[PDB]
């Protein structure tokens, strides 16, 4: 059941993640 | 630098520590063209050595004249030697261009002192 | 044709739901994967670079009881485009330059599904590995090289590396000819280095190369000796009219930079004198000093000169003689 947690944790990370555009663009510096 | 003389195939089985399998070898019966070498290297070498006859040839105490040419010689020859280097790569083996190089390194110094044991 | 249709569902049903992202029992004991070489050939010794070019059939058999299959009784052995869709170790070597997996026809690489579990993974490697080259007893160098297989990115907690068979697991090593080299040894070592994140696994095949002297002892020192040999000839001479012993000693040093020059093309750069530098300056030290002798003799004769000749005609072969016999003892061990 482990795996399950882990795999799914992994599956929701890049959910609505646009990798175009850096962290906190136009709020902070990176 | 070599001739196809023909090819020959062959089909085996080799073993190794993933299986068995069968391995498809062809052979190219390549013959070496010694022409080019010949003329190249075996040639002016020989020349070399006959021009440490030449040495022999002269005759008379004549010291200086004995001496240039004795110890001119090895020059060109030590030079030959280096230039046959150059194909030769570096496989711990007793070449028979090496050999013969060598050979005619040993003639011209056992020349040099054949005429210092003369003087 | 029904092993066929059979074989088809079975590797079907394998791959479906499998996740490269996790390794063999995840959350679990770490997974041993095994390792096993095969040398196919070490193509050359790169010492001006201090590395070597090594051609090996590597492979890692581990075990993954997801593609695990007990219906056909045979190992299937599925195209090498399979191990894209399949967890891979992340084996890397610490001391690797340049490597590459050879490709014609298609990508060399193997996979092969046991029965058990036990997935045979296996790669056709180039790899032109790093090397520490302690060149200051060359050519009398007994260069030890290593190849340094290490996981990247997983602990020894996750990951675990042995050579299946103690010894076995290093093939072929013996019928490698090397050109100027002779492979005396070779061992397998299986530590854990602990680094800052953790202790990590590794495996270091080691090779304790030999310098083959037999091709070296004619190709550089045996010119320079016989050179030598040469500037013993000069004293013979005279000493009433040596015009020309002062031509033939002063052509001996010339030679002497031709060959140095020649040499120095395949050399490193390494400042310590090495086994070689040391004889060929010693040598011409010595051919050098021969003409600084001619030089006193004659400027005392023009200024007991009989006895300086012979003096200097026994002291020269005597001397040199322990120069050399000093050199070899202090560089053959
Ligand atoms: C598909 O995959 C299977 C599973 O990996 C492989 O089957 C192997 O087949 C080889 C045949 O050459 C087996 O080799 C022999 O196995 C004997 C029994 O092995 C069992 O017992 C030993 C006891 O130590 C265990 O270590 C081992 O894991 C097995 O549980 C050995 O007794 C043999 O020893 C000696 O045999 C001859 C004798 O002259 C020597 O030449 C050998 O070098 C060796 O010293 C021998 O090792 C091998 O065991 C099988 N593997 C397994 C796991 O059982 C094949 O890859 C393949 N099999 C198919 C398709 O049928
Ligand atoms: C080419 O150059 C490489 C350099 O990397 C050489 O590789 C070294 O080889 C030596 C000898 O094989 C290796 O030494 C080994 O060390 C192991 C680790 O020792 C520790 O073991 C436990 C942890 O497992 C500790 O608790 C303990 O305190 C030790 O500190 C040993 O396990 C190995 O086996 C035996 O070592 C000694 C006896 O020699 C005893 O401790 C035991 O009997 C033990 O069983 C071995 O000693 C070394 O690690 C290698 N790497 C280096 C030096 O970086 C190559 O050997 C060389 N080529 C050739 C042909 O030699």
């Amino acid at each position: 059941d482990n795996t399950t947690v882990f795999t799914r944790i992994l599956d929701r990370l890049l959910d609505g993640y646009d990798n175009r555009l850096r962290p906190g663009l136009g709020e902070r510096v990176t | 630098q070599f001739s196809f003389v023909g090819l020959r195939n062959t089909t085996e089985v080799v073993k190794t520590t993933s299986g068995d399998y069968v391995v498809m070898s062809v052979y190219f019966d390549l013959s070496r063209r010694m022409g080019y070498f010949t003329i190249q290297t075996y040639i002016p070498c020989t020349l070399i050595v006959v021009l440490s006859w030449v040495s022999f040839w002269i005759n008379k105490d004549a010291v200086p004249a004995r001496t240039s040419l004795g110890i001119t010689t090895v020059l060109t020859m030590t030079t030959l030697s280096t230039i046959a280097r150059k194909s030769l790569p570096k496989v711990s083996y007793v070449t028979a261009m090496d050999l013969f190089v060598s050979v005619c390194f040993i003639f011209v110094f056992s020349a040099l002192v054949e005429y210092g044991t003369l003087h | 044709p029904s092993n066929m249709s059979l074989v088809k569902e079975t590797v079907d049903r394998l791959l479906k739901g499998y996740d490269i992202r996790l390794r063999p029992d995840f959350g679990g004991p770490p997974v041993a994967v095994g390792m096993n070489i095969d040398i196919a050939s070490i193509d050359m010794v790169s010492e001006v670079n201090m590395d070597y070019t090594l051609t090996m059939y590597f492979q890692q058999a581990w075990r993954d009881k997801r593609l695990s299959y007990n219906v056909i009784p045979l190992n299937l052995t599925l195209d090498n485009r399979v191990a894209d869709q399949l967890w891979v170790p992340d084996t890397y070597f610490l001391n690797d330059k340049k490597s590459f997996v050879h490709g014609v026809t298609v990508k060399n690489r193997m996979i092969r599904l046991h029965p058990d579990g036990t997935v045979l993974y296996g790669l056709r490697i180039t790899t032109t590995a790093a090397c520490m080259m302690d060149l200051r007893r060359y050519p009398l160098d007994e260069q030890n090289c290593t190849l340094e297989i290490e996981s990247y990115g997983y602990t020894t907690d996750d990951i675990e590396f042995y050579w299946r068979g103690d010894d076995n697991a290093v093939t072929g090593v013996t019928k490698i000819e090397l050109p100027q080299f002779s492979i005396v040894d070779y061992k397998l070592i299986t530590k854990k280095v602990v680094f800052s994140t953790g202790s990590y696994p590794r495996l270091s095949l080691s090779f304790k190369l030999k310098r083959n002297i037999g091709y070296f002892i004619l190709q550089t020192y045996m010119p320079s000796i016989l050179i030598t040999i040469l500037s013993w000839v000069s004293f013979w001479i005279n000493y009433d009219a040596s015009a020309a012993r002062v031509a033939l000693g002063i052509t001996t040093v010339l030679t002497m930079t031709t060959i140095n020059t020649h040499l120095r093309e395949t050399l490193p750069k390494i400042p310590y004198v090495k086994a070689i530098d040391m004889y060929l300056m010693g040598c011409f030290v010595f051919v050098f000093m021969a003409l600084l002798e001619y030089a006193l003799v004659n400027y005392i004769f023009f200024g007991d000169v009989n006895a300086i000749d012979r003096w200097s005609r026994i002291f020269f072969p005597v001397v040199f003689s322990f120069f050399n016999i000093v050199y070899w003892l202090y560089y053959v061990n």
